[PDB]
């Protein structure tokens, strides 16, 4: 190192410290995959010209939503630089009964691919309001739809909302079970699939966002530390 | 439509275009790129192993 | 009708694969056997580059050869000196992710793309400044895929509306697109003549595309797989391609045709970048069984292998000298083997 | 306090198992930094946590092979007084790094946020320099309470054990408090669904590598001292082979770093 190449070590230097001063904020900064499509709760839920990002603060953790508007009808495309993502959001309408087969299809697709097999998804459920006033109306019945309704009974661990009349509940949980059966079948791993039930204009959501991912990282962890 | 149909005309254009291209033996390519190879074969440093004098990186 | 079209455009290309047969008389596998095998290689890296902050995707090196880029999933596109393992800038930019590295010829402009459908250059030697935007450059509804600079002025890229499309950096306007492509486009590599390129989908396939009339000169053959990356020959008469399918292809441009098949039954794992070298008597291949693999050209012999890296390779490069070379992987390292 | 360690019919059987514990624990202890020492390159053997456990099986290892030359010295005589303090220095290290490890693995059960913080300037800290304040602090006026005429060790019939007894005690009480909440916790995960097995396994586990078997010393020293002493010279003489074995053939992370480390040597 002659008399002249020690400028450039000292600047070198200084980029290493503001690295390094970066990483402070990039280590602690939690990130998610929102996937969802037309007809849902996208804009209210995004309220609170390609890749798109809110921010918001919950409990003193920073954390991260990521929401495309130019994704085409292939999805493995870009999927490969998704597998850093802490947790998968998916967002659906169960407010038409219609447009429901094509979403179980797509949960499916998500949780049965290879490379990212090490993501969990985090459930949701939108328009309660929505639903409420189909079910106790006799034109979209949900037994023509699905001809499973006759053999079904609501099972114990249930919690329902006072002043439901049993039809409702029964709904809710037939959408539950009916979402919760594909995840069972494949897994066993380090991903689960964890049903939500929140309503549309609430301030509950950053709390079950924040129980979810807590949940996570702690058996993760636990189960880095061999314990399990 | 009309756009489908230009495209169409077009490819068709592209493909009847592809065949007037001329046309040689691979073999002659072949020794082109053995030549190639040869030729230059003692100007650099990956294939034949240089001594450490004449080496920046050693 | 479409069916008439359909029916009418099968003896074409009928014919065109029979001249493909007609051409074809031997192989390189027939003709170069006399030479004398590279031998075993002890290539032993002394540089190793670190301090990514997170998994990097693509490199490329200056006409100086002195200069390489780099850039991360965290949105930092830094220039280093491979000589006293330094960095000279560091350029944050709006798009937090990235996916295509570009070096001008000059030395002046970087080129960075990827998922933001924007595409950004940096003037690296302002008069007076720090390093600022030039001119930002968009109109393709697909995601960025990858770019090479071609002139200091017109600079060709390929994104994620399964069309390539070049643009001036005067008035920043889409001249002649080129479409065609029915797949995802996802490589591009160009050419010492200024005047053809060729270009790779995921539709197994690849286009020779002009820069000047843009019109799809040639055609090549099946892939059997997404093609990723691609590569072209120094005499301009040939290139390599890569895709998942484990097999390594080398198609001449004046042949149009597959000649070498990169087969080996061990290998499962995909490949992810290729380069050549000036000789072109070698050829380095990133590989996603977690290391990178050499691979003789005129031979369908192995030449050693080049592991180190922690986690699978996903960029890989040769100096314009043709004296080190330098592979990017997921791990956040970069190596660089003299 | 009235030590009745071995008065008759416990002598035998004691010296001789602790050489054995004692060869075994150092085979396996010096079989495991080796182990660490080669596994260094790559990502997985690079955290917080096993450099913790690295410097913890040294200082295990060097204080065993400390005591077991310090069984075979003549008493009153200066290197024998030299090296007591030593003795001490080392065991209240690997007390301490022991009780450094508890907290971590309580911040990062309960506390999952913020785990990833880079505190190796203060874990070191807090390791090396609290068994360094208590020795200053004893050599300060502990001086003639450090040599006896039965061994080399330091005389127990003075009350300058406090220096050991104390600090025991707030580690096993770190320990116990530990441990229950990490059980509570895996057993409402497990309640969620081989009832006693993940439970066992988890107990065995963090036994030996983070010591909650130091309990059995204040039975042994006193209250009924007939048969609490075999299971405390096994289960404490042997803290090697149980570390080695679990956390270095057990750990999944191990293994495969191991495997990766075959591959490359057997490439080239
Ligand atoms: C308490 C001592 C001596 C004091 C000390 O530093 C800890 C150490 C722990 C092992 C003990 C040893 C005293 C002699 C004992 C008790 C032998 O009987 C077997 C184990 C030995």
């Amino acid at each position: 190192l002659s008399a002249e190449d020690k400028a450039a070590v000292e600047r070198s230097k200084m980029i290493e410290k503001q690295l390094q001063k970066d990483k402070q904020v990039y280590r602690a900064t939690h990130r998610l995959l929102l996937l969802g499509a037309d007809n849902s709760g996208k804009s209210t839920i995004v309220k609170q010209s390609g890749i798109f990002e809110t921010k918001f603060q919950v409990d003193k953790v920073n954390f991260h939503m990521f929401d495309v508007g130019a994704q085409r009808d292939e999805r493995r495309k870009w999927i490969q630089c998704f597998n850093d993502v802490t947790a998968i959001i998916f967002v659906v309408d169960s407010s038409d009964y219609n447009r429901l087969q094509e979403a179980l299809n797509d949960f499916k697709s998500i949780w049965n691919n290879r490379w990212l097999r090490t993501i969990s998804v985090i459930l949701f459920l939108n328009k309660q309001d929505l639903l409420a006033e189909k079910v106790l109306a006799g034109k979209s019945k949900i037994e023509d739809y699905f001809p499973e309704f006759a053999r079904y009974t609501t099972p114990e661990d249930a919690t329902p909302e006072p002043g439901e009349d049993p039809r409702v509940t029964r709904a809710k949980y037939f959408i539950r079970d009916e979402f919760l059966r594909i995840s069972t079948a494949s897994g066993d791993g380090r991903h689960y699939c964890y049903p939500h039930f929140t309503c549309s204009v609430d301030t509950e959501n950053a709390r079950r966002i924040f129980n979810d991912c807590r949940d996570i990282i702690q058996r993760m962890h636990l189960r880095q530390y061999e314990l399990l | 439509n009309t756009a489908s149909i230009a495209q169409a005309r077009k490819l068709v254009e592209q493909l009847k275009m592809e065949a007037n291209i001329d046309r040689i033996k691979v073999s002659k390519a072949a020794a082109d790129l053995m030549a190639y190879c040869e030729a230059h074969a003692k100007e650099d440093p990956l294939l034949t192993p240089v001594p450490a004098s004449e080496n920046p990186f050693r | 009708e479409l069916d008439q079209l359909r029916q009418e455009a099968e003896q074409l290309k009928n014919q065109i694969r029979d001249a493909r047969k007609a051409c074809a008389d031997a192989t390189l596998s027939q003709i170069t056997n006399n030479i004398d095998p590279v031998g075993r290689i002890q290539m032993r890296t002394r540089r190793t580059l670190r301090g990514h902050l997170a998994k990097i995707y693509a490199m490329h090196w200056g006409t100086d050869s002195r200069l390489l880029v780099s850039a991360s999933q965290d949105g930092k596109l830094i220039i280093w000196d491979s000589y006293t393992t330094n960095k000279v800038h560091a350029i944050p930019l709006r798009s937090s992710w990235v996916m295509t590295c570009a070096y001008a010829p000059s030395g002046n402009y970087v080129a960075c793309g990827g998922l933001d459908n924007i595409c950004s250059i940096y003037n690296l030697k302002t008069r007076e400044g720090n390093v600022r935007v030039s001119r930002e450059l968009a109109g393709h509804t697909g995601y960025l895929s990858c770019c090479r600079f071609l002139d200091d002025n017109q600079i060709v890229t390929s994104s994620g509306d399964t069309t390539c499309a070049l643009w001036d950096i005067e008035t920043g306007q889409q001249t002649t697109t080129f479409t065609g492509h029915t797949g995802d486009v996802m490589s591009l590599s160009l050419a010492p003549d200024t005047r053809l390129f060729v270009s790779g989908a995921c539709d197994a396939s690849a286009k020779l595309w002009d820069v000047r009339e843009g019109m799809c000169r040639q055609t090549f053959t099946g892939h059997e797989s997404d093609i990723n990356a691609i590569c072209f020959f120094p005499n301009g008469n040939a290139f390599a391609t890569g895709s998942d399918d484990a097999t390594c292809r080398l198609f001449d441009l004046r042949a149009d045709q597959e000649l070498m098949t990169y087969s080996h039954d061990n290998i499962i794992c995909g490949i992810t970048s290729v380069s050549f070298s000036k000789s072109g008597r070698l050829l380095l291949a990133g590989y996603d069984d977690f290391n990178c693999n050499v691979w003789d050209a005129l031979k369908a012999d192995r030449a050693g292998v080049l592991a180190g890296h922690d986690n699978r390779v996903s960029c890989l490069g040769v100096t314009d000298d043709g004296m080190a070379v330098a592979t990017g992987s997921w791990d956040s390292f970069l190596k660089i083997w003299n | 306090v009235v030590p009745l360690e071995l008065a008759r019919g416990h002598q035998v059987a004691l010296s001789s198992i602790s050489y054995v514990g004692c060869s075994l624990s150092v085979l396996c202890l010096v079989a495991t930094l080796v182990t660490f020492a080669v596994l260094s390159s790559v990502s997985t053997i690079r955290n917080q946590r096993y450099h913790i456990h690295a410097n913890l099986s040294f200082a295990v290892l060097v204080a065993q092979v400390l005591l077991l030359i310090s069984f075979r010295l003549e008493p009153g005589t200066t290197p024998c007084q030299v090296m007591a303090v030593l003795l001490h220095y080392f065991f209240l290290s690997a007390f301490a790094w022991m009780l450094v490890e508890g907290l971590h693995l309580y911040s990062m059960v309960i506390k999952v946020f913020g785990s990833e913080d880079s505190k190796h300037r203060y874990y070191y800290g807090m390791g090396w320099g609290f068994p360094l304040l208590i020795c200053i602090i004893s050599l300060s006026f502990a001086m003639d309470s450090y040599g006896t005429s039965n061994n080399c060790w330091l005389s127990l019939a003075s009350g300058a054990i406090w220096a050991f007894v104390a600090p025991a005690l707030f580690v096993i009480v770190v320990n116990i408090g530990i441990l229950i909440a990490v059980t509570r916790v895996i057993s409402q995960i497990s309640a969620d669904n081989s009832a006693f097995k993940l439970t066992a396994k988890a107990v065995a586990v963090l036994l030996p590598i983070l010591g909650t078997s130091w309990v059995f010393g204040v039975l042994a020293v006193n209250g009924c001292a007939v048969v609490f002493q075999y299971m405390f010279a096994t289960l404490n003489s042997l803290q090697g082979l149980f570390i080695f074995l679990f956390h270095c053939l057990l750990n999944s992370e191990v293994r495969a770093a191991f495997k990766h480390k075959t591959k490359v040597w057997s490439l080239t």
